[PDB]
RNA sequence: AGAGUUAAACAGUACGUGAAACUGCUUAGAGGUUAAGCCCGAUGAACCUGAAUAUCCGUUAUGGAAAAUUCAUCAUUAAAAUUGUAAUAUUUAAAUAAUAUUAUGAGAAUAGUGUGCAUUUUUUCCAUAUAAGGACAUUGUAAUCUAUUAGCAUAUACCAAA
RNA sequence: AAGUGCUGAUAGAUUUAUAUGAUUACAGUGCGUUAAUUUUUCGGAAUUAUAUAAUGGCAUAAUUAUCAUUGAUUUUUGUGUUUAUUAUAUGCACUUGUAUGAUUAACAAUGCGAAAGAUUCAGGAUACCUUCGGGACCCGUCUUGAAACACGGACCAAGGAGUCUAACAUAUGUGCAAGUUAUUGGGAUAUAAACCUAAUAGCGUAAUUAACUUGACUAAUAAUGGGAUUAGUUUUUUAGCUAU
RNA sequence: AGAUCAAGGUUAUGAUAUAAAUGUCCCAGUGGGCCACUUUUGGUAAGCAGAACUGGCGCUGUGGGAUGAACCAAACGUAAU
RNA sequence: ACCUAUACAUUACCGCUAAAGUAGAUGAUUUAUAUUACUUGUGAUAUAAAUUUUGAAACUUUAGUGAGUAGGAAGGUACAAUGGUAUGCGUAGAAGUGUUUGGCGUAAGCCUGCAUGGAGCUGCCAUUGGUACAGAUCUUGGUGGAUAGUAGCAAAUAAUCGA
């Protein structure tokens, strides 16, 4: 529908599956997210052979497909119609995500104006659902 | 901790700062010895500083081209490369290539000895060139007799 | 892989100061323009002197200027000091001169305007002589500060000579056992 | 009172020792609480770095008053910020209307020392003391001192 | 249990928000294995994600309409400005720099009228012609390039060995 | 040792080079002398002299130098000579055209971003479950050593351990400068703010010896007083380059 | 021995410089170690102790003798060949 | 002849270290054309067209390079209140709570959809406090398996039909 942005390549990432925090299997007081286990015995700290691939600066993406969402842009926070005037002339580059304290009164005012401003949103149809 | 509120003065007020911070030529009045402080950079333009007719008679280098061209190349798979980094590489080929090329004639003539078929238009003109090359040596008998 | 990424591969010295000014950056954002068109060594030493702290960008008192302006056969050279050429009294007569300087105190302008030679700043200088032809460069002392003689003690040598941390002067203050004769030993 | 991202221990959690060791770690005092024993086992880091200690240089000055050794010390090299600064300019015309009068007790300076190396002008100067290396050089310079009341 | 009362009872004396560990339930799978776990790359199942734009041998030739017009080869006039001069006034003795008003200068610049003012203009849609309406994604080629293996070799040249 | 001459493949192809700077120069193409030899005869084909430092072949002169020296290796060359050789003697426009800016790209197939609706191609453990191949001790920590037949851990939500001041040192920011400081104070005047401010008084200025004394370069001047290590500027003249 | 003139080649062994050169904080730690080859005391001796000269283990994964902190290959950015 | 390493080599890529380039845009720059000075042919003029922006803390470009506890500095994010700030969203659903909706980072962490819910909340930049927890034979409050039905309720003579 919308023209895809501004020299859209193959977004091809190094390691994709998430990174899950040594011994978070047998403690559900242990969360999901990582903490380099800094203590002198460990079985992953020594970057061993078998465990949950240990992060560093290697795995990142290219320094032009930084932040690049699967539709070419780089995502960007939007609040009201005045910040969509920030996306006046850059409309072929970035996109918008309607901030989730905006009600369905004001989100009527983005989706009918910035459509004609030719920007892309990730989420229209939030509370649309054609009721109040 | 930020500059600039929108400030509105009055005339009796506005003629007290000259008392309250004197001038560039004097100390002030209402405080003892509080001089008007200094700048550390006394012209603070940059665009009209680069105008300039006193700076850009001494500048040297607008290296506008970048000169990057950073690609390596192979010295055998690119036969194109050879002559460029090294002339006389054409010499050693175009010496030995014809020596092989006459030797390609030198073994089909054994087949033209065994069967004697052609020699019609594929190698007949390839061996009749010596009759033309005889004339390249009749000038050695008629045009090289000048010294 | 190999083995050397050894040490130091790390060029320590300062790229830009830990200072968030908008005047001092304006010299940097000017004098980066005037050392990367010319290659003149005189501009780079201006640039590498725009970077030290409050101490070690040395204070520099006016009598040190004068006999350097009496380093004679130079009646036209402009004075460049990256520092603070303040005023000292006991230079009674003051000569005509024109200085480029960072910071000039209010009692220092008042005698050189009484000289009367105009002092100029750096952008004020920058209009005139970017080449540095007939330009002088004066940098003050750095054993100057009295807090910088605490180095480097191992007292047995008579090359000791190095100011211990006193409490305060008088008697019964770091003066019995070790220093003088009779209380154990002379240093 | 700190900007604490700078302060060393708000990135140290979590390392799992926080900054003071993992063998013989931070035990409430190892040292001897204070200065013990400057003669006893902290010997080496008290000579060197602090000789002259422990003992008795001797004169038991019973109840010093810090007035009898007041003597605030001015030097002859200044001497003309003492007078007006432009007032020196009219003394180099030449006009021998001077030696001028330089009180010191009214200034707040007492004994004229002799670092000095004054100009050639005569000066009549009044101090609360003398210094021999100065006063002979003043006496070549056409001026002389007289002791203040 | 119904019937209610209230915006709410998915607020009914732990009477707001109700998690976390336990798990009672139904659907979904599965199974004598490293004891459970994971980690590596696939894996059906299942929902999902990202998908598009004015040419080969052109941002070409050519024909249809519509609206109009400071644009023509358009004239004037109304401006305000900008740039660049000239002058005056604030200057640290003068110049300069700098603002403030004063005028000239050129060209542009809009609002308004005007050969033809829609005559061969201008601005929006419609047309054929050369590879041609796609111009994009995943694919099979074909060759090119730096690395890189496997498989044949055209003629040499060297001692001795005869 | 020489492209000797390919024939078959593998996976991989940076580059928004203005989204703040040759798309240029090497080469290849079709247009404007020539003469015949030769071949095909449809093109092609083949010819020298035009100029070189020539660079080897050979010859001699000549020397530097040499294990050796009948000599041979040579060196500097010098000349003659034929014989080989190569590059220089291609402007003028044009061309999808060679090569050059980490030198990958023509073709073909597969498909309509189809009012809403919605098929197609790749990907996608998001966090399961299903199916197999290798991996694999289960977490703190003292210690040379913990998978420990070493101690602490049943599970979870909330709470918890680098702080306060004290004076110092150093690094560093910010003003100022032989000065600096109100922050004990009053008064101006709206409130715990700030403003303004006077004498002091801290600390430096000028040192000490146990103290009394004395008091910091011969001079109207000197700077670790002289020395060498020196950037930089000035200058002597030199050639020199670009502008000239 | 010092200052100051006079003459002076191309600076005088190889191979490099991943850059050399220094003053503070005396800056956090750490002041218990282990092993193999040779060299080696103590003891009959030991996976014991006691060392000098290296390399390594603690700090270190790793491919290989199934296994094993040191053995022998090699010292660990993410990826295809 | 083959065999396998995170080693060696080459292409991409990430961060880090080193080196190097870029600011007269009231310009620069080609593309054409009118002209011209004409110097054969190189230049200036005029017209027409189009390319030309960044926290110079930027940007381009180049090479090399990457283990790590004890420990030191480097920028990065949570949870706070205080003054500045965004004509900041908020009963037309604000804070946390779940999640088989979707996504960005190397990573901590956000952004987003739906479902509760009922009255307040965050982003840039200055500051800053009792600031992020798996641990302390840690404190307190729920709650497991064993068992949520096992352990065992066995001393003192012994209870019984019918209403």
């Amino acid at each position: 529908m919308t023209i895809r942005p501004a020299y859209r390549p193959k977004i091809v990432k190094k390691r994709t599956k998430h990174f899950i925090r040594h011994q978070s299997d047998r403690y559900a007081k242990l969360s999901h997210k990582w903490r380099k286990p800094k203590g002198i015995d460990n079985r992953v700290r020594r970057r061993f052979k078998g465990q949950y691939l240990m992060p560093n600066i290697g795995y990142g993406s290219n320094k032009r497909t930084r932040h690049m969402l699967p539709t070419g842009f780089k995502k960007f926070l939007v609040h009201n119609v005045r910040e969509l005037e920030v996306l006046l002339m850059q409309n072929r580059v970035y996109c918008g995500e309607i901030a989730h304290g905006v009600s369905s009164k004001k989100r009527k005012e983005i989706v009918e104006r910035a459509k004609q401003l030719s920007v892309r949103l990730t989420n229209p149809n939030g509370r649309l659902r054609s009721q109040e | 901790g930020h500059v600039g509120r929108f400030v509105i003065w009055t005339e009796s007020a506005f003629a007290r700062l000259n008392d309250l911070f004197g001038t560039w030529k004097k100390p002030s009045t209402l405080k003892k010895g509080y001089n008007l402080p200094q700048p550390k950079m006394a012209n603070t333009d940059l665009s009209r500083l680069l105008k300039s007719e006193e700076i850009r008679k001494v500048l040297r280098d607008p290296r506008k081209r970048v000169f990057r061209s950073v690609r390596r190349l192979n010295p055998l798979t690119n036969v194109r490369q050879l002559i460029k980094l090294n002339p006389y590489a054409e010499v050693l080929k175009r010496r030995a290539a014809l020596a092989a090329e006459k030797r390609t004639v030198a073994k089909v003539l054994a087949k033209a000895k065994k069967q004697n078929v052609e020699l019609a238009k594929s190698h007949f003109a390839n061996v009749a060139t010596k009759a033309a090359a005889n004339r390249a040596k009749l000038l050695a008998a008629r045009k090289k007799k000048v010294a | 892989g190999i083995d050397i990424n050894h040490k130091y591969d790390r060029k320590v010295r300062r790229t830009e100061p830990k200072s968030q000014d908008v005047y001092l950056r304006l010299l940097v954002k000017l004098y980066r323009f005037l050392q990367r068109r010319t290659n003149k060594k005189f501009n780079r030493i201006i640039l590498k002197r725009l970077f030290m702290s409050k101490i070690n960008r040395p204070p520099l008192s006016l009598q040190r200027i004068a006999r350097f302006f009496k380093a004679a056969n130079q009646p036209e050279s402009t004075i460049v000091v990256v520092g603070t050429v303040t005023d000292d009294a006991r230079l009674l007569v003051v000569p005509k001169l024109t200085v480029c300087a960072l910071h000039v105190t209010q009692t220092a302008r008042e005698r050189i305007l009484k000289a009367g030679g105009e002092v100029l700043t750096f952008d004020q200088l920058a209009l005139r002589s970017p080449t540095g032809k007939n330009t002088l460069l004066l940098q003050g002392r750095r054993t100057a500060r009295t807090a910088c003689k605490h180095f480097g003690k191992a007292p047995g040598v008579p090359h000791s000579h190095t100011r211990p941390y006193v409490r305060s002067k008088g008697r019964k203050f770091e003066r019995a056992r070790g220093r003088r004769s009779s209380c154990g030993y002379k240093k | 009172m700190s900007n604490i991202k700078r302060k060393k221990t708000r990135k140290l959690r979590g390392h799992v020792s926080h900054g003071h060791g993992r063998i013989g770690k931070h035990r409430k005092h190892p040292g001897g609480r204070g200065n013990a024993g400057g003669m006893h086992h902290h010997r080496i880091n008290f000579d060197k770095y602090h000789p002259g200690y422990f003992g008795k240089v001797g004169m038991r000055n019973f109840h010093l008053r810090r007035q009898h050794k007041f003597r605030p010390e001015i030097n002859l090299d200044k001497l003309w910020s003492l007078v007006g600064a432009e007032k020196f300019a009219e003394l180099e015309k030449e006009k021998s209307t001077k030696a001028p009068v330089i009180d010191l007790v009214k200034f707040g300076y007492y004994k004229l020392l002799g670092r000095g190396h004054l100009p050639a002008r005569p000066v009549i100067v009044k101090a609360k003391y003398f210094s021999k290396k100065a006063e002979d050089k003043i006496k070549k310079a056409g001026g002389v001192c007289l002791l203040s009341a």
